[PDB]
RNA sequence: UCAGGAUAGCUGGAGCUCGCGUGCGAGUUCUAUCGGGUAAAGCCAAUGAUUAGAGGCCUCGGGGCCUCGACCUAUUCUCAAACUUUAAAUAGGUAGGACGGCGCGGCUGCUUUGUUGAGCCGCGCCACGGAAUCAAGAGCUCCAAGUGGGCCA
RNA sequence: CAAAGGGUGUUGGUCGAUUAAGACAGCAGC
RNA sequence: AGCUCAACGAGAACAGAAAUCUCGUGUGGAACAGAAGGGUAAAAGCUCGUUUGAUUCUGAUUUCCAGUACGAAUACGAACC
RNA sequence: GGAUGCGAUCAUACCAGCACUAACGCACCGGAUCCCAUCAGAACUCCGAAGUUAAGCGUGCUUGGGCGAGAGUAGUACUAGGAUGGGUGACCCCCUGGGAAGUCCUCGUGUUGCAUCCCU
């Protein structure tokens, strides 16, 4: 039978939208709440967030602090202009997560004059490390705002949280989430977690293929194969990638609004047609 | 049982009094984190 | 129109079989779907206690599977096989899908088949990230979901 | 019995409807509020007058039905019983208590009775011009089963339209009216354009 | 605040005058004290006597 | 306590306004509170916490503490023939900045600039405001009169819209 | 505990600290700004109550293809201390300088990536009193009486 | 203290009808 | 941490008004121990993980109010989680 | 002129239908070795770059609903103060002041911060 409209006159005139963020997916509120809210004793204490964002190609590290005209952006990375450096292809794995991590790092401190201070980690090892406080300056503190991915253990959030712990930034963390974390030893292994850092997975993955259906490897890695890049040459590659970081990090086309004269002459035309009409 | 009747002319007889108000408040009941380290400012202030 | 990012697609198939009591009788219908889709079943409970059914609320009534991919196919050829290859015009959702239900597939037990049909592009209303509506005009309708049957499997519509 | 209606005449006080709160409420003696012809359309009976109300008072629902069989009785005889429409204007909602010493005195649900207001319609009758004089002699009737004053107020309105007689045939020769019975429907520029018809659209609002 | 207003104009006997400057300020005070006083425009000759 | 709880006959001070519910937008935890500030006391309903008592809700008042997630306000309360200057600690949820001093700071600079440029020239002058005084005379050029008189009586038009 | 008492308020006495119009006080207004849910209003907005027809009559029941009622759409009469989108008048809060402002320095164990903040301190400079009206003045303390049946508009 | 409701008591007012082409009353044969 | 409820629409052997399953709409019309009111939607609701801040030490403030106590609540400080 | 990341204001920004988009993007999209994840690689997670602008995102349109603003409703309803005012009463006029809200009518359909990139 004849169902009732559910969406009637009443129903639009109770309805609250929720904020555009919010119906538009992207912010969570009670997390961004939670983390731009300062302490009221600190007043104009800024509190940045190190704002880690994947894309189907690309990754977009920012350190952002809060404001009421919006938020300002202190320092900004993109995967995308890693090929400068040398990193031609996955732009946006684990090992991708950890260099655009290093170079917002090491942009942020050249950016607040005290890299030279912190250098940030020498030896990555795959342990959990923490820049130590220098001696007239204690380090840049940040907090992660990982948005609204699911936080599992080897996320390629927390490989960018490891490049920005070994660029010299301090950030709130445990290894609990690293890759090589084993939920029952409740232990970080360091080798798989150093594997990870520069491709190995990935080169491993490669090699498997190789061996075992070639044609499937020629696809996969496609642009891999374009640039001669191989599974045993990938962790080379990262080094220096991680090396070269340090050393120096209008025509419209979319339709115009319809003036009032225009839209007024078009409905004249419509109305004198439906009544020549029958 | 109750009313208010003439309790505002009683009020009003000798007030409505607003206390005194000097230039200095009372630190009673302030963050005790900030009134500490306000004190040892003052002793090593020279 | 003809984009092939508009081309049809099963996106699940779905087994149910409402037993309707738990006990033994549900564990061995249980078992007929793990080796029948070859992956465990969930067990469904009663939302509300029904003396006239015999079942009690929060009690383990029904079992049902979800396969997706070539099994999915394999294993909808055969209910169709069984089927003659005919379904009612009825049995086709306004949303673009349809189900069937077979009594003789332990034991004997009746399965019941259905099937959602999607195009490449659902995954917008799926994805926690921004999630949307799909479009209309790319939502699968009821005539798409007939046509689809009748090219598929070159089946029949019975109107009865 | 029931009181005499001077008990309860003055509105002293809020309004007590029946609800969840006020339980064992009876009934209104008054259940019918329109009566004669009540299907006919808008265009059979061009003529309207009312009983308005002159006083703020309390009027119970027995007054309104005798009112109401007073007024129908006369007109059925004197026009016919096709050629009137009677309705009832107020509606009783207000519940009247009776407290049957002083320890706990508050009363329990006696009747109901509307709350009138000065100027307020009481009853309104719609029929053709030639029965006016009937119509008007039915409403007389119906004052005195009334407790306070009323007035007899020829309307200016077309039936129980809101349109005035003149606007009403303004309207209608421009084909701006579209009958809904005993009310009228009055065709502006607003809405899809499809959903008119060809000769039902209009680009400037009927003013 | 009728009592006030008369104190704050300086009435404080039956028939007791006084002159007012005219702005929104004392008008608007005026109005509040309407029906206890009765007041006007003095011309030179009044002002003087 | 004694006949009436904390948040008695609190159903439509402490209700959120009309299609105004849900999130709570984040300039209010942006704001910053300094000693000496005035904030105009305003529950807001969802938070529950470090709300303060109805009678301080629609109340001004200074601030005189401020601590992690509240401030301290100091309200004026009059018992009897005195005011009490009550001191309370409110959630920055349910405070607002206040405008009641918003002219004065701006004021002083004038004034200051004003008696600067006077005391250069020798000219004694005051600052002061003054309220709206007398209209001074004018001419006001003719222009076609339109009469108004009283309208006869109609009892038709005792009604919105007539009868 | 209810014909009582104590307690606060109202009252007297005793003063004391100052002040003389430069008052920092006011049962008043002005200016700026903030809170409200009563009166009215609203149902052609949620919730609840409630009258009548009109169209569509797909689909459900009712009876005898017909047919009444359910249903759907657009209208319509009349309503609410314990309903409400909206929303007064009156009344309520705060502010209108010398306890102001600026400049240069200093202190800290608190705070910051940061002599970054926060508060405070020292010195120098500026500040015609920073709306109206009134101000038989303002503040502070002590001891204590009576009263704690009210009534009228 | 006084009500609804009434008066061809009397005084004002409002709307309509009739009338020197002859109304109204009476008289006369419409 | 993930999820979204009541209700309705269109579909599926036994299966129907009402068992379970699928899609769609769905401002909360559900739920949140109890009275009512208020409040809440990537939550304060539902399902899981880990847990004992239902802990120790004072003082301050609010409500009641004589600006006493008790109960209850709130904001900090110093510890341990 | 726009997109993207983070935003501010939280409908002029929402809902419905229809139409349209250069480049870089953003997407859909391919795969399931590894981390992770479920009945289910749908989702989540990881790796990838063959295909497509079909959807999403973006823009425009509708005598669209809603929302926002104005006009009007109306000096109406109500209301502070005043009268040895009227009236049997109910209630109401006048005096000194303040002053709303549906219907109807017209118009509008976002604005904007930081950073990166395309148009170049
Ligand atoms: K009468
Ligand atoms: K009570
Ligand atoms: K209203
Ligand atoms: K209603
Ligand atoms: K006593
Ligand atoms: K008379
Ligand atoms: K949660
Ligand atoms: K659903
Ligand atoms: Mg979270
Ligand atoms: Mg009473
Ligand atoms: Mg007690
Ligand atoms: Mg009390
Ligand atoms: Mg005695
Ligand atoms: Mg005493
Ligand atoms: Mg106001
Ligand atoms: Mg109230
Ligand atoms: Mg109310
Ligand atoms: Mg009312
Ligand atoms: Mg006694
Ligand atoms: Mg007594
Ligand atoms: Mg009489
Ligand atoms: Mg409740
Ligand atoms: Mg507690
Ligand atoms: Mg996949
Ligand atoms: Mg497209
Ligand atoms: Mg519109």
């Amino acid at each position: 039978a004849f169902i009732k409209v559910q969406k009637t006159r009443a129903y639009f005139k109770r309805f609250q939208v929720k904020f555009k963020r919010r119906r538009e997916g992207k912010t969570d509120y009670r997390a961004r709440n939670r983390l731009i809210n300062q302490d009221k004793n600190k007043y104009n204490t800024p509190k940045y967030r190190f704002v880690v964002r994947f894309t189907n190609k690309d990754i977009i590290a920012q350190i952002v602090s809060a404001s009421i005209a919006g938020d300002m952006i202190l320092a900004s990375a993109y995967a995308n202009e890693l090929p400068h450096y040398g990193l031609e292809v996955g732009l946006t794995n684990y090992a991708a997560a950890y260099c655009t991590g290093l170079l917002l790092a090491r942009r942020v401190l050249k950016k607040l004059e005290m890299d030279e201070e912190y250098e940030g980690n020498l030896e990555v090892n795959g342990e959990d490390y923490s820049v130590e406080p220098a001696e007239s300056r204690r380090p840049f503190r940040a907090l992660l705002d990982v948005g609204l991915l699911r936080t599992t253990t080897g996320n390629r959030v927390f490989g960018a949280l490891k490049g920005a712990l070994d660029g010299g930034l301090d950030i709130p963390h445990s290894e609990k989430r690293f890759a090589g974390f084993s939920k029952d030893s409740k232990q970080l292994d360091a080798d798989v977690h150093r594997k990870y850092i520069y491709g190995g997975h990935v080169a491993t993955y490669m090699q498997t293929l190789i061996e075992d259906e070639p044609e499937k490897y020629q696809t996969h890695f496609s642009q891999y194969i374009k640039k001669g890049f191989e599974a045993d040459g990938l962790e080379e590659m990262y080094k220096k990638v991680h090396a070269a970081i340090r050393a120096d990090p209008h025509k419209r086309y979319n339709l115009k609004k319809l003036t009032y004269e225009e839209r007024k002459a078009k409905l004249i035309e419509r109305l004198n047609a439906l009544n020549s009409a029958a | 049982n109750h009313t208010a009747h003439n309790q505002s002319y009683k009020a009003h007889r000798n007030g409505i009094k607003k206390p005194k108000s000097h230039r200095h408040s009372s630190t009673k009941g302030m963050d005790p984190k900030f009134l500490r380290n306000q004190r040892y400012a003052r002793k090593h202030n020279k | 129109l003809s984009n092939p990012m508009r081309d049809i697609k099963v996106q699940k198939l779905v087994l149910n079989i409402s037993v309707g009591e738990s006990g033994d009788r549900l564990t061995r219908a249980a078992k007929v779907l793990e080796q029948l889709s070859g992956q465990s079943p969930v067990f469904s409970k009663a939302r509300y206690t029904v003396r006239s059914f015999g079942i009690r609320r929060n009690e383990k009534i029904a079992c049902y599977v979800t396969v997706r991919g070539e099994k999915a196919m394999q294993l909808l050829e055969s209910g169709l096989k069984v089927k003659e290859y005919e379904l009612l015009r009825r049995n086709f959702s306004e949303t673009g899908c349809f189900g069937f239900g077979i009594q003789e597939h332990t034991g004997i037990y009746g399965m019941d088949f259905y099937v959602v049909l999607e195009r490449p592009g659902y995954r917008v209303a799926r994805r926690r990230r921004c999630k949307s509506r799909v479009g209309i005009q790319h939502r699968v309708t009821k005539e798409d979901s007939m046509k689809w049957f009748q090219v598929k499997y070159e089946g029949v519509i019975l109107n009865k | 019995g029931r009181r005499p209606a001077r008990c309860y005449r003055q509105i002293k006080n809020k309004p007590y409807p029946k609800s969840r709160f006020c339980r064992g409420v009876p009934d209104p003696k008054i259940r019918i509020y329109d009566v004669g012809m009540k299907k006919k359309g808008v265009d059979e009976f061009p003529f309207c007058v009312h009983l308005v109300s002159w006083e703020k008072e309390n009027v119970s629902s027995e007054a309104l039905e005798a009112a109401r069989i007073a007024c129908n009785k006369y007109m059925t005889k004197s026009a016919g019983k096709d050629a009137f429409h009677l309705r009832v204007r107020v509606h009783p909602f207000h519940v009247l208590r009776i407290n049957k010493g002083m320890r706990g005195a508050f009363g329990k649900p006696q009747g109901v009775c509307a709350r009138v207001a000065i100027g307020q319609v009481l009853l309104s009758v719609r029929c053709k011009d030639g029965n006016a004089n009937h119509a008007q002699e039915a409403l007389r009737r119906a004052k005195f089963k009334f407790p306070g004053r009323q007035k007899i107020i020829v309307s200016r309105k077309w039936g129980f339209t809101k349109f005035s007689r003149t606007d009403y045939l303004k309207y209608k020769s421009e084909n701006r009216i579209v009958p809904d019975g005993v009310n009228a429907k009055l065709l502006g520029c607003h809405g899809r354009l499809a959903a008119r018809q060809p000769g039902r659209a209009f680009l400037e609002a009927a003013n | 605040q009728t009592k006030k207003i008369l104190q704050l104009l300086r009435l404080r006997q039956i028939f007791n005058g006084v002159f007012l400057k005219v702005n929104k300020a004392t008008v608007n005070m005026l109005h509040r004290v309407e029906p206890y006083v009765t007041y006007g425009y003095p011309n030179l000759k009044s002002i003087k006597e | 306590p004694a006949g009436h709880g904390l948040r008695s006959r609190t159903r439509d001070s402490f209700s959120r306004a009309f299609r105004k519910k849900g999130t709570i937008a984040l300039s209010t935890y942006l704001r910053i509170f300094k000693i000496g500030d005035y904030v105009d006391i305003k529950v807001n309903g969802a938070i529950h916490k470090g709300m303060p008592h109805k009678f301080y809700h629609g109340r001004t008042g200074r601030v005189w503490n401020v601590t992690k997630r509240a401030v301290g306000v100091e309200v004026n309360k009059q018992v009897r023939n005195k005011i009490l200057r009550k001191r309370i600690h409110v959630r920055i949820e349910h405070v607002q900045q206040s405008r009641c001093t918003e002219e004065v700071r701006e004021r002083i600079k004038k004034n200051d600039q004003l008696k600067a440029d006077a005391k250069a020239r020798g000219e004694v002058i005051s600052t002061k405001r003054q309220p709206l005084g007398p209209k001074p005379g004018f001419m006001v050029e003719g222009a076609t009169l339109e009469t108004v008189t009283p309208i006869p009586y109609d009892v038709v038009n005792d009604l919105k819209g007539g009868y």
